[PDB]
């Protein structure tokens, strides 16, 4: 009988949230990642990323500032194992070997899974369609691609990607002169998903605002908005494919609201789709590009073809990157 | 455009004959080399004398011109 | 201290939430 | 004999040819024949050392248009220039391309917005599309032109290029540490922002569609009594609220924040780059630094990202500037053990 | 006291303080550790 | 209907140009050394 | 143009189509099996041109001696013909069954075919498939142990196609992999190393597989799993494309990771092998300089060759200690209790075994797109991409999309359920 | 560590005045 | 449909066709000049 | 430590028969708001 009563609960409006089953897990989960998160930040000890004995600390405690930097991936030397607290010792220990890093990841990842479902049951328990569920799926695939598929294909968590702002930079310029992304479509693509959504999140909010509806209570001195009840709502779409028919040609124009808002959907979610996968593609050595060599037979004199001061740059830091930490000639990994 | 001169015959019967003709004039303007006289883009012949490991550089701002040509002579 | 800074200007991040998402004005159909 | 020119010229075809339509199409044709010329064309080794066309047979990729010599400094060598002499073959092998495209392809901008105001003042329109444009065109002239007078020369702007611009982004690294200019952090902020909301939009509304509105249950209609639109304030509101917390439910504000974040940013890394113009830079923490170097036992990642820098800087500027002629000798470059 | 050619009414909403208020912090957490270091 | 500014020029502007390139780059890839 | 989705009922046009993709799927294991006994060029690494079934035909022994690229080349034309003929055996019928007529209304065909929301006959339908599977599954065990082997890279010295007798039949050990931490070198399915714990591990699917074949068959479903499911017919592709994305997921990883399931020697070596290889390719190296392995100090101060694992053995030092959980036939004769023992390293250890490092170690998986081998600095004039990469790659790739489908199909069965239709 | 200590008074000063400012105006709106 | 008209799914496969052959070049091509780097 | 990891567990399952028990529930099941088949 009671067990009837919690679920009513779980299922419906709240006056605060929607908390359905994948919330039971999405909350607990969450606030685990957060708190030993917001504390590793302020207070972590040191870590040493790569099994080495020479300890990183980027927490606020140990003389950091915010874009210096937080907490550090495991060791390389639990690097890929599973590395809980009760599997260790002493927490002086785990504190050393990165445990914070490993802990705050699944968690949030599980969660932030969850996180995604949440979103698709609010939509069944209001009738709506399920997309919402989708879009979010590219950044979140994203995450995972980063903070999984890569440590999970390169043999160990410790450099999965530091959650720190300075290390993220890190593993940006440690990566692109390992993998050579730069030169890699996935991540071409995501340039054009991003710098996509940025010229039409522009173009669109620019338009739409630019065809309002000039006679509603709008005088020089005050500006109040529509709400639902506004049937008409507030823009004239014909001023507006009108306008940009006009700076182009009509076809480069959008017709309907449908082809409009779903373009703006699809651009960025596709763009992410693939660069989330560029790097889970690189993440089994499947690295982007490299044309490093364009010659004259005439002799076979090497001519230098721009992207090879682009391999003169990315060879600067794959010789400097995880600098003493290496024994054997070639890094294989 | 809803296809207008898209369907005609006309339009495939006067570009069927101009069309391959620039597709063809375009071919034979790297196969006998004006490109690379008047644009002046050194062919695998000419990039190094033979032996001649450095790179021509340009150094004055009103000599380019008789720089360049320095390089040339050199070259022949 | 340069931390404390860090941290005071943080507490008021997650208070500017609370406050936010349990305190806003109201999005009615009144109208 | 004029008004007659402004309506035959402003005249409602196909493609608009407004008062603008003057600079726009000249220079906006011309910078693009301009690149696609010697792109696969010409080649810029006189100049810089590498190949730039698809004549020596780079990828698309690798071609581009590349940039004058350092020698030359600011000087815009035009056909007529002293320095070309009129000679054609020889003012593209100087490079003499880019400050033509540059130039056309700045006015081609200064058109575009100009046929943007136009539009407006014919239907009727806000001019704000117009507005929002102003942020690329920052970014434009802050990257190609502020830039490039800062320094030593025209050599040091971005090439026309693809590879030649990701070599641009490396540069950056290395000498700026750009990285770590708060300005970019927030010109970064708005790009994903930008993308963030163009989901979230474009999603919420896709998906709020308004119930049985088409029978067969698929969405290609509309009309222009088609006021109230086919979706839902109201429930999206709720959905937000209580998935994500918030949602401020004002469709006009929605959209106008839509053009806040994008541009906003640009405005900021274009900012910040008239700054590197000057060699000024956000590439150091004097506390660290300073603790850096009285102690060997502390380390952090902006440490050992400063140590990257350097190696991209000692492998990369001698090849990559040809001009000082940089001879640096095997043991001197920086090196991690065994690579 | 008697002049009429202004309109004497300034108005912020709840909602304008608080997206006013997030920008303030955020921005001054970022450049924060500009200023200090 | 007659030749226009607008249908005609523009059109043979961008789109001739185009297959003297695509004419002159077929022919680079089969050049030698 | 969802013109698939048209046909969503009419399952007289399914039959077409399914039949006719699944006339694809067999016409591409003709055209690339033919396409690469073509390309392919005997004794030169498998690996090291680009193929991907024949290592497959290999594997399960078809035409192999110890480790020796193939002494018989014909077993893979026979591949590379049946399933380019099964092909056109099927366009014919998928194309008809799509053109020539619809069905449901054939009375003594309905009684062998059914439709629809109709729990005791879908289940029975699928019950059938599960009576195939449950052979195509024992076929495979068959052809190891009274049939002309299957390849095992154990022992010993070369490992060529070995029948097996009396597989892993225990019923602890079979559900033992299914129940152990997927992490750290023990990923439940691709732990497997002994080739025997492989066959028995299919014995026991296929009477799974059928002892629920006929299950389902005679049984239609319970209340709790009606009330849990919906019955659509677009919701039991969500059930079915979810399974596959995991799968995908599954083998990708599996194939990073071999298990003699996979041997090398076709595929290449593995992500750490290279590693790991490299590691023993330099100890030999500098022990013919009279180097001790012993007392090495890195830079580090953990010695460049030798240190520990957590849990206290030795392991080859450098970023390479990450793979310690490593396990072939070449690095495993210098295995002992403790770890690594280091009387064997100096004093017994054979040629051939520098050989298959260096030679791995000088194939890493790591390669680009335009084939270029090693470092994502090297120079164009060596080509190459681990199968695995390949593999893994572009099999990741679908797994995820795949997933993509799990949701949107899913999500829309909530839609006909009551939503938007 | 070694820190310019105007940087308090800076970061201070930042986090009020924006924000006294719009105080002061969410009351005159009430 | 076929009664004689002007054909346009020809039109959309001949050029569609007809670029593949321009940009397969463009592959071929890209093998004739980095096939000699070393 | 070894009676956290317990601990651990039985609030890891705990709640995770309240995920799954959630959904086969033939209580709640699967209840919509345009339509209740029961
Ligand atoms: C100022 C000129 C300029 C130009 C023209 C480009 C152009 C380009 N850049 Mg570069 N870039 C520049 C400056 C420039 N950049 C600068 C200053 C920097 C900083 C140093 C960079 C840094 C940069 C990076 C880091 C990258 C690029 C990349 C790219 C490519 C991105 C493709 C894309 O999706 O874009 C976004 C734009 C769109 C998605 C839309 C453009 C609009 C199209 C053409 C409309 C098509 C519509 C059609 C005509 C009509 C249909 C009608 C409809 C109704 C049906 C593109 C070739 C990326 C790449 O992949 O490199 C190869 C990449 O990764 N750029
Ligand atoms: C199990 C297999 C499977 C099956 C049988 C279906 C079946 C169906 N899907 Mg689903 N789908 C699947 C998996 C599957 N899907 C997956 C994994 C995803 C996630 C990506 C989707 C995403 C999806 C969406 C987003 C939609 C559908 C829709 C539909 C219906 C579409 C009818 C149609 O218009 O097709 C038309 C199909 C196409 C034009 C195919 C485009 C394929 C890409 C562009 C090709 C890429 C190839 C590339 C060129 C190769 C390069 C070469 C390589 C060597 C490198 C149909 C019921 C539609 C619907 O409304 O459902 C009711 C719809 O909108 N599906
Ligand atoms: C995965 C592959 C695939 C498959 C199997 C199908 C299958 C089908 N589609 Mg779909 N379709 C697909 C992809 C696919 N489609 C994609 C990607 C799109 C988006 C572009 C569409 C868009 C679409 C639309 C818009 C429509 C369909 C329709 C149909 C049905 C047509 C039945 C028919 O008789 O046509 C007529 C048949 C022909 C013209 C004959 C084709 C003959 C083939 C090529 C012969 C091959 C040779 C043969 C094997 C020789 C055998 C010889 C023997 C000796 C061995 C059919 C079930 C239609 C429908 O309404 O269905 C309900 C419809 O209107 N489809
Ligand atoms: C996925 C696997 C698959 C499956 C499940 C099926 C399933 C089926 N197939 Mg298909 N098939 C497949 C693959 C598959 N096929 C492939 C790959 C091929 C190509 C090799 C074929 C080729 C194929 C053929 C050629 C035929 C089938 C038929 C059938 C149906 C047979 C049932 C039966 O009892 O027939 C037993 C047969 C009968 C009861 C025949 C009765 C004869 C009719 C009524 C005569 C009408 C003539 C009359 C005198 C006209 C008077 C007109 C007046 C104007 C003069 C069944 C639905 C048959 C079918 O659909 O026909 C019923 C059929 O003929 N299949
Ligand atoms: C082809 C695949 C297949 C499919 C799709 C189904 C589908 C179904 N089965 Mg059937 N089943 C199968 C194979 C399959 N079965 C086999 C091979 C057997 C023999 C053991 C059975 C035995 C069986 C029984 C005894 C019963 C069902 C029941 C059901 C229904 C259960 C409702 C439900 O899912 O609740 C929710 C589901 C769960 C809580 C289980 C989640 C399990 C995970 C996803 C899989 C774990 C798999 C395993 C670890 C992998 C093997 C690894 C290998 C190395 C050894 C459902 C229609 C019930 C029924 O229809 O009642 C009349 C029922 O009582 N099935
Ligand atoms: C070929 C066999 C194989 C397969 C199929 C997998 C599969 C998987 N691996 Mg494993 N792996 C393998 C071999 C394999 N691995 C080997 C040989 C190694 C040796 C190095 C590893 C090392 C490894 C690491 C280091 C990691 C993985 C992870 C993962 C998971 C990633 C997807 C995910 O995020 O799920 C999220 C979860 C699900 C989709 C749940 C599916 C189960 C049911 C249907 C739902 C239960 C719901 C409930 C909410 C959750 C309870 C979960 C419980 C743990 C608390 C996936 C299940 C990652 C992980 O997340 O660990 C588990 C990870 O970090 N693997
Ligand atoms: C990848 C980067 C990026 C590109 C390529 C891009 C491109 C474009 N944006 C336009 C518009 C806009 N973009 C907008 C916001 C934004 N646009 C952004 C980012 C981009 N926007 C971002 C981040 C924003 C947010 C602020 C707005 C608000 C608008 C418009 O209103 C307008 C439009 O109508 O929308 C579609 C179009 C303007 C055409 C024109 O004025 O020609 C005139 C000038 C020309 C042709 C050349 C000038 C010369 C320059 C220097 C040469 C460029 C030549 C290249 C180097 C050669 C080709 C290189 C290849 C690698 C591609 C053009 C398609
Ligand atoms: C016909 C036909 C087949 C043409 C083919 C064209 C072609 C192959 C071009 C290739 C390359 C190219 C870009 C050349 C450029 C030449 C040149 C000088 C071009 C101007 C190009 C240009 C500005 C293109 C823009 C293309 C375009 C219309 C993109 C979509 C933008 C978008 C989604 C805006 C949002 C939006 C649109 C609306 O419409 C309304 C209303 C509202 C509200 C709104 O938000
Ligand atoms: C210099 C000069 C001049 C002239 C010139 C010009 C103006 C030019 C132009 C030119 C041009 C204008 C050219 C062009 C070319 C082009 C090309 C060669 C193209 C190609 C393309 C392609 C191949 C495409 C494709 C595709 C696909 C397939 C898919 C995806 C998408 C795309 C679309 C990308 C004059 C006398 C005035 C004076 C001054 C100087
Ligand atoms: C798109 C589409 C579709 C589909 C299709 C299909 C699905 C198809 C299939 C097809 C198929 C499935 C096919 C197959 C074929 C095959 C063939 C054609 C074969 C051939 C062969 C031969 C010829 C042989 C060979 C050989 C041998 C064996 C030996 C040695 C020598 C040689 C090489 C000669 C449909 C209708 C639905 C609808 C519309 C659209
Ligand atoms: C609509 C459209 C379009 C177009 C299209 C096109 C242009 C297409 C084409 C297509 C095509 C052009 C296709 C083709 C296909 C083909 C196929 C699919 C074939 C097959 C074959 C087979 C299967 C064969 C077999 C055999 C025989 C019979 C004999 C012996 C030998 C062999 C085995 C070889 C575009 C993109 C613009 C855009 C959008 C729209
Ligand atoms: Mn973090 O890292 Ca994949 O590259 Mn080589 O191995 Mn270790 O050195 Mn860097
Ligand atoms: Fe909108």
């Amino acid at each position: 009988n009671l067990w009837e009563r919690f679920c009513n609960w779980v299922t419906s409006t709240d006056n605060r949230l929607y908390v359905g089953w994948f919330g039971v897990i999405m909350i607990p989960t969450l606030l685990a990642a957060t708190i030993c998160f917001v504390i590793a930040f302020i207070a972590a000890p040191p870590v040493d990323i790569d099994g080495i004995r020479e300890p990183v600390s980027g927490s606020l405690l140990y003389g950091n500032n915010i874009i210096t930097g937080a907490v550090v991936p495991s060791s390389n030397a639990i690097g890929l194992h599973f590395y809980p607290i009760w599997e260790a010792a002493s927490l002086d220990e785990w504190l050393y070997n990165g445990g914070p890093y490993q802990l705050i990841i699944f968690h949030f990842l599980l969660g932030a899974s969850c996180y995604m479902g949440r979103q698709w049951e609010l939509s069944y328990r209001l009738g709506m369609r399920p997309w919402i569920c989708v879009a979010y799926s590219a950044p979140l695939a994203s995450a995972f691609a980063v903070f999984l598929i890569y440590p999970i294909g390169q043999g160990s968590f410790s450099d999965g990607m530091p959650l720190g702002i300075s290390g993220t930079f890190n593993f940006m310029i440690v990566f692109q002169a390992e993998h050579n992304i730069l030169m890699h479509p996935f991540h071409q693509l995501g340039v054009a998903g991003v710098f996509g959504g940025a010229l039409f999140c522009a173009m669109h909010g620019s338009l739409v605002t630019s065809s309002l509806i000039r006679e509603t209570t709008e005088t020089e001195s005050a500006n109040y908005g529509y709400k639902f009840g506004q049937e008409e709502e507030t823009y004239n779409i014909v001023a507006a494919h009108g306008y940009f028919g006009r700076l182009i040609f009509q076809y480069a124009s959008f017709n309907n609201s449908r082809s409009l808002h779903f373009f703006l959907a699809a651009w960025p979610v596709v763009g992410v789709w693939f660069t989330a996968l560029g790097i889970s593609t690189m993440a089994f050595n499947l690295n982007g590009f490299n044309f490093n060599h364009s010659v004259i037979d005439a002799k076979g004199n090497v001519i230098n073809t721009w992207a090879d001061i682009i391999n003169r740059a990315n060879l600067g830091m794959e010789v400097m990157h995880e600098r003493n930490a290496h024994n054997f000639p070639l890094d294989l990994a | 455009p809803f296809s207008d001169i898209i369907t005609s015959v006309r339009y495939w019967v006067i570009h069927s004959i101009t069309i391959p003709a620039l597709f063809i004039a375009g071919w034979l303007f790297v196969s006998t080399g004006l490109a690379y006289d008047v644009f002046g883009t050194p062919r695998p012949d000419s990039y190094y004398a033979q032996e001649q490991r450095s790179i021509p550089l340009v150094t004055d701002r009103f000599e380019a011109k008789q720089q360049v040509e320095t390089f040339l002579e050199q070259l022949k | 201290m340069e931390t404390i800074t860090y941290v005071f200007i943080f507490a008021c991040i997650i208070a500017l939430f609370f406050f936010a998402i349990f305190f806003r004005e109201p999005p009615r159909i009144t109208k | 004999w004029f008004d007659i020119l402004d309506d035959w010229l402003k005249r409602d075809r196909f493609v608009f040819v407004g008062w603008s339509g003057i600079l726009l199409f000249p220079c906006a044709y011309l910078a693009l024949g301009g690149w696609l010329t010697g792109t696969t064309f010409v080649t810029s080794w006189y100049t810089h050392g590498l190949a730039s066309s698809y004549l020596e047979g780079c990828n698309f990729l690798t071609v581009a248009v590349s940039t004058p010599a350092n020698s030359m400094g600011h000087s815009l060598l035009l056909l007529w220039g002293p320095e070309a002499q009129g000679d054609f073959t020889r003012w593209c092998q100087l490079g003499g391309l880019w400050t033509f495209i540059a130039l056309h392809g700045a006015f081609g901008l200064i058109g575009f917005m100009l046929r943007q105001f136009e539009i407006a003042r014919l239907v009727g329109v806000r001019p704000y599309n117009a507005i929002a444009f102003s942020a690329p065109i920052a970014v434009f002239v802050s990257v190609f032109l502020i830039y490039p007078l800062g320094q030593s020369s025209w050599f040091f702007a971005p090439s026309f290029g693809v590879a030649a611009i990701f070599r641009f982004l490396l540069f950056f690294q290395g000498f700026h540490n750009w990285t770590l200019n708060p300005f970019h952090m927030m010109g970064v902020a708005g790009v994903l922002g930008g993308a963030l909301l163009c989901a979230i939009h474009g999603a919420t509304v896709e998906n709020t569609l308004f119930q049985d509105g088409e029978g067969a249950s698929t969405f290609r209609a509309f009309n222009p009594t088609q006021a109230e639109e086919t979706y839902s304030m109201v429930t999206a509101n709720r959905f937000w609220s209580q998935i994500f917390g918030i949602a401020f439910s004002n469709k006009r504000w929605l959209h106008f924040f839509m053009l806040f974040v994008p541009v906003t940013g640009l405005w900021m890394s274009a900012i910040g780059v008239v700054g590197l113009a000057l060699n000024l830079r956000s590439y150091d923490f004097i506390s660290q630094e300073i603790r850096a170097a009285e102690d060997p036992e502390f380390e952090t990642f902006y440490t050992k990202n400063l140590l990257l820098n350097e190696g991209i800087r000692a492998w990369m500027a001698p090849q990559d500037q040809p001009h000082e002629n940089f001879v640096f000798p095997e043991e001197v470059l920086p090196r991690g053990n065994a690579l | 006291m008697e002049p009429n050619p202004n309109r004497q009414p300034v108005e912020l909403n709840r909602t304008s303080l608080y997206l006013g208020l997030l920008l303030i912090l955020v921005l001054a957490l970022l450049f924060s550790s500009y200023f200090f270091n | 209907y007659p030749i226009f500014t607008v249908r005609w020029v523009a059109v043979h502007t961008l789109a001739v140009p185009t297959i003297f390139f695509l004419g002159a780059i077929a022919a680079m890839q089969f050049i030698q050394r | 143009w969802a013109g698939n989705a048209r046909l969503i009922n009419l399952s007289g046009k399914l039959l077409g189509a399914h039949v006719a993709h699944a006339g694809l799927i067999v016409f591409w294991a003709g055209a690339m099996t033919l396409f690469e006994l073509a390309h392919f060029i005997p004794e030169k690494p498998m690996y090291e041109q680009g193929l991907i079934l024949i290592p497959h035909i290999a594997t399960l022994g078809w035409g192999v001696g110890p480790g020796g690229e193939v002494v018989d080349t014909f077993p893979f034309f026979v591949v590379g013909v049946v399933h380019l003929i099964s092909s056109a055996v099927l366009g014919f019928g998928g194309v008809y069954h799509a053109i020539r007529g619809p069905e449901t209304l054939e009375e003594y065909s309905s009684f062998f075919g059914y439709d629809w929301k109709d729990k005791n006959k879908m289940t029975t339908i699928l019950g059938f498939h599960l009576i195939v599977l449950g052979i195509g599954a024992l076929l495979l065990v068959a052809k190891a142990m009274f049939f002309g082997g299957l390849y095992d890279t154990w022992a010993p010295g070369g490992g060529d196609v070995r029948v097996i007798t009396n597989p892993t039949l225990d019923p602890r050990v079979i559900f033992g992999y299914l129940l152990k931490s997927p992490f750290g070198g023990e990923g439940w399915i691709v732990s497997v190393n002994n080739l025997e714990d492989v066959v028995g591990g299919h014995i026991w699917i296929g009477l799974i597989c059928i002892a629920g074949g006929i299950w389902h068959i005679l049984t239609t479903p319970f209340g709790w799993a009606r009330r849990a499911f919906i019955w659509s017919g677009e919701a039991y592709l969500s059930y079915s494309l979810g399974a596959l994305s995991m799968m995908g997921f599954i083998a990708t990883c599996f194939v990073w990771f071999n298990n003699t399931v996979y041997p090398s020697e076709f595929y290449g070596p593995t992500g750490p092998e290279a590693s790991q290889a490299q590691a023993m390719t330099f100890l030999i190296r500098d022990q013919k300089l009279g180097a001790n392995v012993g007392s090495a100090q890195g830079p580090t101060g953990l010695g460049k060759y030798l240190m520990r694992s957590p849990t206290g053995e030795i392991i080859f030092g450098g970023e390479t200690m990450r793979f310690w959980d490593f396990r072939g036939p070449w690095l495993e004769p210098l295995r002992g209790p403790n770890g690594l023992d280091l009387n064997k390293i100096k004093n017994d250890i054979q040629p051939w075994q520098e050989r298959r490092a260096a030679e791995y170690m000088t194939h890493a998986p790591l390669g680009s797109l335009n084939s270029v081998g090693g470092v994502a600095t090297e120079i164009n004039s060596v080509n190459f991409v681990s199968p695995r990469s390949w593999l893994a790659t572009s099999h990741f790739v679908l797994a995820f999309f795949f997933l993509v489908g799990h949701l949107w199909h899913a999500g829309r069965a909530r839609a006909a359920a009551a939503g938007f239709e | 560590m070694e820190v310019n200590q105007l940087g308090l008074i800076a970061t201070a000063l930042f986090v009020l005045v924006p924000s006294v400012f719009l105080i002061i105006l969410y009351v005159q709106t009430e | 449909s076929e009664g004689g008209r002007i054909p346009l799914w020809i039109v959309a496969t001949v050029a569609g066709m007809g670029v593949i052959v321009i940009v397969g070049l463009f592959f071929y091509g890209a093998y004739a000049g980095l096939g000699s780097s070393l | 430590m070894e009676t956290l990891k317990i601990t651990v567990y039985i609030v890891v399952t705990f709640f995770v028969l309240l995920f799954v028990f959630g959904f086969l529930s033939g209580d709640p099941a699967r209840n919509p708001k345009r339509k209740d088949l029961e």
